[PDB]
RNA sequence: CAAGGAGGUAAAAAUGUA
RNA sequence: CGCGGGGUGGAGCAGCCUGGUAGCUCGUCGGGCUCAUAACCCGAAGGUCGUCGGUUCAAAUCCGGCCCCCGCAACCA
RNA sequence: CCGGGCACUCUAACGGGACUGCCCGCGAAAGCGGGAGGAAGGAGGGGACGACGUCUGGUCAGCAUGGCCCUUACGGCCUGGGCGACACACGUGCUACAAUGCCCACUACAAAGCGAUGCCACCCGGCAACGGGGAGCUAAUCGCAAAAAGGUGGGCCCAGUUCGGAUUGGGGUCUGCAACCCGACCCCAUGAAGCCGGAAUCGCUAGUAAUCGCGGAUCAGCCAUGCCGCGGUGAAUACG
């Protein structure tokens, strides 16, 4: 299982390296989780559609979201900011 | 977690297997030896400076 | 001569005939030789019809032999299995029971070597 | 195993919990870290958890699972395979 | 031989005794 | 083994007939130090010997070593860059050594149920002349003239 | 150009963190600068030999070596971590 | 005894980690 | 929209004529030599033979339809 | 086993005893070959010892130590798990593939070590692990141990077979508050793969290789077939 980061998902990983420390612990817990069930586990790990069809998310706290999508042997984060 | 472990090792209670001889020189858990209560190196480096009454250098 | 739903030895010690069922070892069979009473040096090539029919009637009326042993062994297996138990699910994978080493050679519980490629 | 000389289900708390429960009844979910403990007759019929590392995996007690530890029943490990 | 539980040189290479090898000289 | 000729061993003679050739023979057979055992299947054998034939059990002992030991043998030889396999004639020393090396391998190589009798039975068949170890010996031999193109690479 | 974490660098990337942010902010350095131009500027980006033969390395420190991989649309990383 | 002159050669065996 | 030939392990080929067992090399994987790589040595796996239908007790093999690739012919006027 | 002696063997401290001093031959010497001389000799056999320095070798997890970083925590306590996971690959080994071998019974011969919060003599229960009793020993006093291979007697007759013991079912013992992951034993029944090993690869020149047991450290107990030492029988070969 190899990470893949887009563009914007890396800026904004960046953005909370940046800033507040306590996230990013939090977001690499969240990486770990959908790396051993990619489907399940914490944050309620939810589906979307009505544009992102076999597109998923967790919740990173009670704003934003990171949202994932999966392949065979791979994990693409698009976003690991606020959803919208 | 070195120093709080070696008091650990001091105190006596709550199921006496629980208590594992430990060197009070520097404070290892492995090599301890029951008649002296060093470690293997704590060992060699006094009794190559003769603080060991009796101890020499064996050889046959 | 057939004992326990098997004849096969022909002309060798009879204690060496009862180690060959499967629930006779060689304790249980000179536990019912000093029972019966014939010396295990008398062959199988010769021995009395009176003592044949003694040894075959104390062999199979005081344990469980062959069929019914294994039976029991496969129920007490399958007793282990179904209910989660750790070693029914380790009989169940196929797996030692009793917590051995398998890092490293477990292979007569395992089967042969399955040579998997391995990157590096 | 152990002896049988001495007195044999070392533990006391799920016990006293139990002994209260089978007798008042109204068979309730009990969470217990006790993996050495011996399923005596009276848990029969009952849902128990056991922690395993991790969290507490709940185990039905039904009449075969005596002579046994909860450890038994309380995978600690997860294999699911190699690929 | 040496490695087998039921006989002589078995307990032998252990130092255990048993009913293959008891404790009497 | 470079500085000295790292000599012979001498070994004491033998407690029933006094001799170093058959002590070694007693050596040859010992397999993990057990001489009491080494003497015992030769003692027995001796004694098929001298009940399976009318002879002195150390003089068919004698001839059979004889009849055994080689005279030439092929070996491997580096001079001017070539690896051929030249043939030179042997040492006694090493005449004996290969000829009691050779009775002790054919006999565990014989298909008889006891250690002894595949002894004496291949002692009996050297003497006169066809144990297991004379086809040996005989093949070693055959390779040598067969090598005689090489014996110019004596030394 | 999306960023490909193998699970021996994203390994050592965690090692980084928690270990010593001064790495890992001369990694962001190096990213940000092969995400612009790959095969030229920081780092003495050069082409590997024989057993990593179609990969690129930039220096981190002396002996610390963020071994590399170009494709058309994104980034391999096998490396973040020791002297090959 | 002391020593030179002309002359037949060792093989078939490659590379280096940034 | 004429004629001939060909689709087979990852790559390149043979087996089809004359239906019963798909073989060769390179490559892949495990081991060995070397400090290491290549070379070399030991051992193992891998296709169902374009696709659909038919004949036969049995189809890579025989027949027919279609898809793709290659070669040839397209002259008089 | 006593009186007694302590002459021997053992134990233990200090000594003598080889320095090729002596003989022959070689040489200018150093030294070399051989020999009565004794136990030994031409460093007697083993140890302890291991230069200037190399590997910018290893150890910040024995300890110390400069710098950087965390402090409602990268600190501290507890319970449970884990270090024991298994499609595989490698190293070190142990047990074997048997008849110079296996099993049963009887009878011998060691050295070096260890123990009174232990070694346990000797009885009784017990198929046995072991449990009850209880004597001796601050220990060349008593105990750990009877050494094992060996010797004698009996059985198997070369057949996966009385070789080999894996793996698994059942019943128990001991330690520990505790044996499910994860203990060591004892008993019953299972008794597999292996019939001697491809390319390659390792140790050993004399009590050495090989073979066989015994003791200690750690240790409540033990995953010890490891390490460290001790003795029993005891090869082969070195042309070069
Ligand atoms: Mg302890
Ligand atoms: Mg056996
Ligand atoms: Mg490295
Ligand atoms: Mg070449
Ligand atoms: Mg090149
Ligand atoms: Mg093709
Ligand atoms: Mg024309
Ligand atoms: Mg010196
Ligand atoms: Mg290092
Ligand atoms: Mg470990
Ligand atoms: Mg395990
Ligand atoms: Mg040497
Ligand atoms: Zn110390």
């Amino acid at each position: 299982m190899k990470l893949i980061w887009s563009e914007e998902s890396w800026d904004d990983y960046l953005y909370w390296q940046e800033t507040d420390k306590r996230i990013v612990k939090k977001i690499n817990e969240l990486i770990k989780d959908t790396r051993r069930t990619p489907f399940e586990g914490k944050g309620k790990p939810e589906p979307l559609k009505h544009n992102l069809s076999g597109f998923w998310s967790r919740r990173i706290t009670e704003e934003h979201r990171l949202v994932y999508a999966v392949t065979d042997d791979s994990l693409l984060i698009a976003a690991c900011r606020y959803h919208y | 977690a070195r120093k709080a472990l070696i008091e650990k090792a001091k105190r006596t209670p709550k199921f006496k297997v629980r208590a594992y001889t430990r060197c009070v020189r520097c404070g290892r858990a492995r090599s301890v030896y029951r008649f002296f209560g060093l470690c293997r190196i704590c060992l060699r480096e006094l009794a190559h400076k003769g603080q060991l009454p009796g101890v020499r250098k064996a050889s046959w | 001569a057939r004992i326990a739903g098997v004849e096969i030895p022909r002309n060798k010690r009879v204690d060496v005939a009862l180690t060959y069922i499967y629930g006779i070892g060689k304790a249980r069979a000179k536990e019912a030789l000093e029972k019966t009473g014939i010396n295990p040096a008398t062959r199988v090539k010769d021995l009395t019809e009176a003592e044949v029919v003694r040894l075959r009637e104390y062999v199979e009326n005081t344990w469980k032999l062959e069929g019914e042993l294994r039976a029991e062994v496969a129920a007490n297996i399958k007793r282990l299995m179904d209910i989660g138990c750790y070693r029914g699910l380790r009989h169940r994978r196929g797996l030692p029971v009793r917590g051995q080493r398998t890092r490293t050679n477990a292979r007569t519980r395992k089967g042969p070597r399955k040579t998997v490629a391995g990157k590096k | 195993p152990r002896s049988l000389k001495k007195g044999v289900f070392v533990d006391d708390h799920l016990l006293e919990k139990v002994l209260e429960l089978n007798a008042k009844g109204e068979k309730r979910l009990i969470k217990t870290w006790s993996r050495r403990s011996t399923i005596v007759p009276e848990m029969v019929g009952h849902t128990i958890a056991v922690y395993n590392g991790k969290q507490h995996v709940p185990v039905y007690i039904t009449e075969n699972m005596v002579g046994h530890k909860l450890g038994e029943f309380a995978p600690t490990r997860t294999y699911r395979g190699h690929g | 031989g040496k490695g087998d539980r039921r006989t002589r040189r078995g307990k032998i290479w252990r130092g255990t005794y048993g009913k293959y090898r008891p404790r009497k000289k | 083994a470079r500085r000295r000729r790292a000599e012979v061993r001498q070994l004491q003679p033998d407690l029933v007939y006094g001799d170093v050739l058959v002590t070694a023979f007693i050596n040859k057979i010992m397999r993990d130090g057990k001489k009491n055992l080494a003497a015992r299947i030769f003692y027995d054998a001796c004694k098929i010997i001298q009940e399976k034939t009318g002879q002195e059990p150390l003089k068919v002992f004698k001839q059979a070593v004889e009849n055994v030991k080689p005279r030439m043998e092929v070996r491997s030889r580096r001079v001017g860059g070539a690896n051929y396999q030249v043939p030179m004639e042997v040492s006694p020393r090493r005449q004996q050594s290969l000829a009691l090396r050779w009775l002790v391998q054919a006999a565990n190589q014989r298909p008889e149920r006891r250690a002894a009798v595949r002894i004496a039975h291949e002692l009996m068949d050297a003497a006169e002349g066809k144990g297991g170890a004379v086809k040996k010996k005989e093949d070693v031999e055959r390779m040598a003239e067969a090598n005689r193109a090489y014996a110019h690479y004596r030394w």
